[PDB]
RNA sequence: AGCAAAAGCAGG
């Protein structure tokens, strides 16, 4: 287990179990499991910037001239 | 025209079998993907299955996983769904209908076109 | 009853159903044991082609090199590297006259890359051989490991970033007689060539035993393959740099311009095959000759920077290897053997055909490490080997052979397809027997076992089999279809682009890339245990995906590392994942996505721990 | 920047009709053409050309198969006669550390009688592979009974495995100096191997394994979906040839292997001082039913420290068989076949009763082969790469470009099959699997002598299609080809296979 | 555990009865323990039968 | 004993 390393930030934003118990991340930064992500994708800062597409909307002009 | 007869159901006993069969004609048939829906005496119609047009990519209902085995042939344009461990609460009238698009996820589980028949247990 | 897939290769055309004799879908053979038996082997071959060749010590190495040029014509059709320079520059004085001006705008494409290049793209190499630990190594290091002893080094070329003052530099502080090794051990040292027996090599038995240069000489080579990859840019007949589409393209071209056949009077045949000994037969000499004749009015420096890569081809001092291991049988105990003492051990221990093998090359070492250069270094990238046998094709232009009958056609680095006419079976033979003569009397040797002949229509080449129309092509087999191992944002993405690259490029037909992108899905899921939400399968993770696969709003719009589905398929391969399920996802998912609060910048990309 | 020593050199490099780099390059400079080609042409001996000959029709002999003992079996798991302890269909959120779906399938089964030899191996010890197999059960319910249910379980050393395993027989590196005094030494006993005879075993083997399994043996899920036209080409040419294909025994070799090599290459690199129980366990869904993990036989892996990846690795292997030794002792010089007492099959009429043996042969495969054989989806993969090839040609050969005038109809178009004073016809569906089959054993036996036939029997056979057509081939050497393919056909039963089929083909044909 | 491992809709624990004696918190976390060791010793231990 | 080959493993 705890295949993804990180830094010690992500501490305060998450817990160290999720409500079924298993482990998101733990100390000998910290060690964080790929569960910790699928967490985040749950809950989260839900934030509506489009900064992100300054270069990955390029792609959807590719996309375009496809359909 | 685009009718869509299906058969191969019958009465049959609770943790059986069953091979429902719906035939298709009058449209494109590899081009779209298609679906099972049943309806219950009493409750509204519900999605059972939507199968796509390559039938690799099948889903089913929260309820139905493991018991159900939905496929296709393109040959006969014929659609074929497996249901096996059939529970008692499963006695509804199914029905098999061609999506809007050629997709399966894009968009919610609705159709825009006839029916056949259904049998229960 | 009995069965056999012989019959439907019976039946089938062979070309389309070639396939079948590519049994190559399972691991390589390989050479368990020191290649360095196999290194001597090829080595006593070699110096047996060139016997009747003289030899003379080279000053201050105390090797035996063989010249085979200006040797005798060759007494038996058994091949023999044996050639005359005349031909060489006769051949490329009709080259350049065929092709006019092609000559100087190659030199000045050299000119102007010499004078731009820099010492910074050498370094991205694979195994170039370090002299320090004596042993092959990475490319980065040895590119440390020279800059450093520069430093120590009299020189200061490391310093100025570029490259051609680092040859000279190279070159001047390996004149000198002392860097802690000494004039004659260092010039050993450096022209020494790692033996290193061939890996993978489909479709033999025994094995080649490619030996590889080092990164001194890396450069020099460099430089002069940019000069041939720039003169068989503007060429037509050559095979290696042109390639793709195209090249499939060029091949079906020349057999289209020589195949019309315009007062077809005359029986044709068209050769294929592959000519033994490539890296044997051919000799640096012809190649230094090449390059005096191919930069004719040019700045005399570049002359010389081009022409330092044959010489040191024409003195090489290549090791064997590792040794043996020899083993006791009644008590039995075993050790290796450094080779280093071969020159002095007694010719009882070894087996009787090593011995003899011993005892043929027993006087040609010095040093341990075997000395030779009657022959190329096997398996490099040469091509200019190529332009010298194109040249041969083109002397079959009517107003250069002179005569009836004529040749043409195309020559990758061993492989080979000629196409002739002449007005009979007698006349064919007589044209054909004069090119093989030619052939060798430049010094390369079509064998006559595993190669034929056949009317126009069918001929292979470079695998790429070319029925009378029909190009199909076996080049490189199709390679993993797994994942790279590194993250599941980047994992994906590397496999879909290999996928694209390896349909683009080659014949990866769609109909298997669609189930090569299917077992790629389901080994990244098997290994990061990401199925899909709405499945029935336990894992470790499985909560959270059937937790999220409810917590959506749009299902199907999901990345596939977190429950999603794989819309790829053969359209739509070259873009990424998330450009074609951004729009079709939910500001609440898009927004945890992309944002800078995560640690794992893209939040799906991260560094694993070290192991 | 030369600094004359390269010139010292430069000029030792050339010809020796020339002593100097200015001279040469002078006379290079001011070199032309004067036609000395001719010259040199006419003064060359007459000895020297390649004559053409006509590669007639009667011409190509039979190629000779070597002749010496029969061809014995070396594959790492026996193919038709092993079966498998099903497990009865399990849950599906139950995972299974597969110790326990082994052991619960093979406690399934009833029918143990006493370990006895029935085969004598004629080398070796035969006791001491009995007395493993003992160990090995007695192991395995000593730890599920009474212990805190390990997840992995290594045997304990004994002299039985010890010995079928050999960490005695090393010897130890040494210096040269103390030991150039011995006479003993000797370099290595590198020479040729012993011939061997095709028989007719491997090809009942290759017909069991063409045979149509009844299960599925393979899933295969879902992708975006199809508007393109080479889209919807793609899509139909896959599933066709995935629908044939899974209901293969191949595609049953193929994810045994597979799970096979990934169990012991996590073993591996994983555990290496330890003697390791695994299973030869797979995952199959029933065509009716639920998963099924199909325990088809422990195995008891060996040490592992792989310095390098050639390396060998030795073990054990124990899988199950119905049917009998001494119908075919030449199959087997090498296996130990204990007896285990009956398994009470059911036919139609009655109940079989036959016996059960159990065929504890030794081995050992590599790192490289273990990689090799967990990428055998790949190699169906290129049985699709080469049929999609073929319908490519015929699809430029005729404009038709039609999948689906080969994939489905009845038409008898294919032969494979060859029968006393006839040839059999068969559909895609044959052939497919034929093809498969024959890659898979490419990667079960691949051996140097399968790539040097290849190479050769392409030629020769590229030849025979030129002539057949014919194209008026010509070859200037042949018996080469043919002493080079006797060369290559050293033992290999596979090899020699394919070599028989080639010389009936050449006779069925008549080139 | 497998029957456990069966469900899924665990919310966030937060009681919904006020006891009134004794300390609800306490029995709220000694059910976290419960779920947490229960995760830890099946996922990553050697299988003990009694726990 | 075995693997597999014109040489190596069978632990350092």
């Amino acid at each position: 287990k705890y295949p993804i390393t990180a830094d010690k930030r992500i501490t305060e934003m998450v817990p160290e179990r999720n409500e079924q118990g298993q482990t998101l991340w733990s100390k000998m930064r910290v060690m964080v499991s790929p569960l910790a992500v699928t967490w985040w994708n749950r809950n989260g800062p839900m934030t509506s910037t489009v900064h992100y597409p300054k270069v990955y909307k390029t792609y959807f002009e590719k996309v375009e001239r496809l359909k | 025209q685009v009718q869509l007869q299906e058969s191969g159901g019958g009465m049959v006993q609770p943790g059986g079998s069953l091979r429902l069969s719906c035939l298709a004609s009058g449209f494109t048939f590899s081009n779209y993907a298609m679906t099972w829906v049943r309806q219950a005496p009493g409750k509204g119609p519900e999605w059972v299955s939507m199968v796509s047009n390559n039938g690799a990519d099948t889903t089913y209902t929260d309820s139905v996983k493991g018991r159900f085995t939905i496929s296709r042939d393109n040959a006969k344009n014929t659609l074929y769904l497996r249901m096996n461990n059939v529970k008692p609460e499963d006695s509804a009238v199914y029905y098999c209908a061609k999506r809007r698009y050629g997709g399966i996820w894009t968009g919610q589980p609705t159709d825009y076109d006839y029916l056949g028949q259904g049998t229960v247990t | 009853m009995d069965v056999n897939p012989t019959l439907l290769f019976l039946k089938v055309p062979a070309q389309n159903a070639i396939s079948t004799t590519f049994p190559y879908t399972g691991d390589p053979p390989y050479s368990h044991g020191t290649g360095t038996g196999y290194t001597m082997d090829t080595v006593n071959r070699t110096h047996q082609y060139s016997e009747k060749g003289k030899w003379t010590t080279n000053t201050e190495t105390g090797a035996p090199q063989l010249n085979p040029i200006d040797g005798p014509l060759p007494e038996d059709n058994e091949p023999s590297g044996y050639a005359q320079t005349d031909c060489v520059l006769e051949a490329m004085a009709f080259l350049e006259e065929s092709h006019p001006g092609i000559f100087e705008n190659s030199c000045l494409e050299t000119m102007e890359v010499v004078q731009q290049t820099r010492v910074d793209r050498l370094t991205q190499g694979r195994q170039t051989y370090d002299w320090t630990l004596n042993r092959n190594q990475p490319a980065a290091t040895a590119l440390a490991n020279t800059i450093e002893v520069f430093r120590s080094n009299g020189l200061t070329a490391n310093e100025s970033g570029r490259l051609i003052d680092f040859l000279k530099d190279v070159m001047e502080s390996m004149d000198k007689e002392e860097m802690r090794v000494n004039k004659r051990s260092y010039l050993i040292r450096a022209l020494t060539l790692n033996t290193m027996t061939k890996d993978a090599e489909r479709g033999k038995l025994k094995r080649r035993a490619i030996a590889t240069p080092g990164m001194q000489i890396r450069g020099f080579v460099y430089f002069v393959e940019t000069l041939a990859r720039s003169i068989c840019e503007k060429l037509e007949q050559s095979g290696l740099p042109v390639g793709g589409n195209e090249k499939k393209a060029k091949l079906a071209n020349v057999v289209r311009k020589m195949m019309t056949n315009s007062q077809d009077t005359e029986l044709s045949f068209t050769i294929t095959g592959d000519n033994t000994k490539w890296n044997e037969n051919q000799n640096p000499r012809m190649f230094l000759a090449m390059i005096t004749y191919i930069t004719k009015n040019q700045p005399e420096w570049f002359r010389n920077v081009l022409s330092i890569a044959p010489i040191m081809f024409s003195n090489k001092m290549a090791r064997l290897g590792k040794g043996y291991m020899f083993e006791s049988k009644s008590m039995k105990l075993r050790t290796q053997i450094p080779a280093e003492m071969l020159a002095s051990i007694d010719l009882k221990y070894f087996n009787e055909s090593t011995r003899k093998k011993i005892e043929k090359i027993r006087p040609l070492l010095i040093d341990g490490t075997a000395s030779l250069s009657p022959g190329m270094m096997m398996g490099m990238f040469n091509m200019l080997s190529t332009v010298l046998g194109v040249s041969i094709l083109n002397l079959g232009q009517k107003r250069y052979t002179k005569t009836t009958y004529w040749w043409d056609g195309l020559q990758s680095s061993d492989d080979f397809a000629l196409i002739v006419n002449a007005p009979n079976h007698e006349g064919i033979q007589a044209g054909v027997d004069r090119f093989y003569r030619t052939c060798k009397l430049v010094g390369i040797n079509m064998s006559k076992k595993k190669s034929y002949i056949n009317r126009t229509g069918t001929f292979e080449f470079t695998s790429f089999f070319y029925r009378y129309g029909f190009v199909a092509n076996f080049s490189m087999e199709l390679p993993s279809f797994g994942v790279s191992g590194i993250n599941e944002s980047a994992d994906m993405s590397i496999g879909v682009t290999v996928i694209k690259n390896n349909m683009i490029n080659n014949d990866l037909g769609p109909a298997t890339a669609q189930m090569a992108l299917q077992l790629f899905i389901k080994d990244y899921r098997y290994t990061y245990r990401c199925h899909r939400g709405d499945t029935q399968i336990q894992t470790r993770r499985s909560f959270e995906l059937k937790k999220l696969w409810e917590q959506t709003r749009s299902k199907a719009g999901l990345l596939v590392s977190d429950g999603g589905p794989n819309l790829y398929n053969i359209r739509n391969l070259h873009i990424p994942e998330v450009c074609l399920k951004w729009e079709l996802m939910d500001e609440d998912y898009q927004g945890r996505l992309c944002n800078p609060l995560n640690p794992f910048v893209t939040t799906h990309s991260w560094i694993p721990k070290r192991n | 920047e030369i600094t004359g020593t390269m010139r010292r050199l430069a000029d030792q490099s050339l010809p020796p009709n020339f002593s100097c780099l200015e001279n040469f390059r002078a006379y290079v400079d001011g070199f032309e053409p004067n036609g000395y080609i001719e010259g040199k042409l006419s003064q060359m001996s007459k000895e020297v050309n390649a004559k053409i000959e006509p590669f007639l029709k009667t011409t190509p002999r039979p190629i000779r198969l070597p002749d010496g003992p029969p061809c014995f079996q070396r594959s790492k798991f026996l193919l038709m006669d092993a079966l498998k302890l099903s497990i009865e269909d399990p849950s599906h959120e139950g995972e299974g550390i597969p110790l326990y779906d082994a052991i619960k399938c093979m406690r399934t089964f009833f029918g143990w009688k006493e370990p006895y030899i029935v085969k004598p191996h004629e080398k070796g010890i035969n006791p001491n592979y009995l007395l493993s197999w003992k160990q090995v059960l007695a192991e395995l319910q000593d730890i599920e009974n009474e212990e805190k249910i390990p997840r992995t379980k290594n045997m304990k050393k004994t002299s039985q495995l010890k010995w079928a395993l050999g960490e005695n027989m090393a010897p130890e590196k040494v210096d040269f100096d103390n030991c150039r005094d011995v006479s003993d030494l000797k370099q290595y006993d590198s020479d040729e191997p012993e011939l061997r005879s095709l028989s007719s075993w491997i090809q009942n083997e290759f017909n069991k394994a063409c045979e149509l399994t009844d299960s599925t043996w393979i899933e295969l899920d879902e992708i975006g979906e199809d508007v393109a036209p080479i889209e919807y080409i793609a899509s139909m040419r896959r599933n066709y040839f995935t629908a044939e294909v899974s209901h293969c025994r191949a595609t049953e070799y193929i994810m045994k292997g597979v799970y096979i090599n990934t169990a012991l290459l996590n073993a591996s690199c994983a555990a290496m001082d330890d003697f390791q129980l695994i299973p030869m366990i797979s995952k199959c869904r029933t065509k009716e039913g639920r998963r099924k993990t199909n325990l088809y036989g422990f195995i008891i892996k060996g040490r592992s420290h792989l310095r390098n990846d050639t390396d060998v690795v030795n073990f054990v292997s124990m899988e199950f068989s119905l049917t009998d030794p001494r119908l075919e002792p030449h199959k087997w010089e090498k296996y130990c076949v204990l007896e285990i007492g009956d398994m009470l099959l059911r036919s139609a009429i009655g109940q079989m009763s036959r016996p059960m043996f159990l065929y504890v042969r030794t081995n050992g495969t590599s790192k490289i082969k273990m990689k090799w054989g967990m990428e055998m989806r790949r190699c169906l993969l290129q049985s699709l790469q080469q049929i999609e090839s073929m319908i490519e040609a015929e699809s430029s050969v005729k404009e038709k470009d039609m999948t689906k005038e080969f994939f489905e109809n009845k038409s008898e178009t294919w032969p494979i099959g060859e029968s006393p004073k006839g040839v059999e016809d068969g559909s895609i569906g044959k052939v497919c699997r034929t093809l498969l089959a024959k890659s898979v054993f490419n990667s079960l036996y691949a051996s140097p002598q399968l790539e040097g036939f290849s190479a050769e029997s392409r030629k020769l056979l590229l030849v025979v299609q030129a002539l057949r057509d014919n194209l008026e081939p010509g070859t200037f050497d042949l018996e080469g080809l043919y002493e080079a393919i006797e060369e290559c056909l050293i033992n290999d039963p596979w090899v020699l296979l394919n070599a028989s089929w080639f010389n009936s083909f050449l006779t069925h044909a008549l080139r």
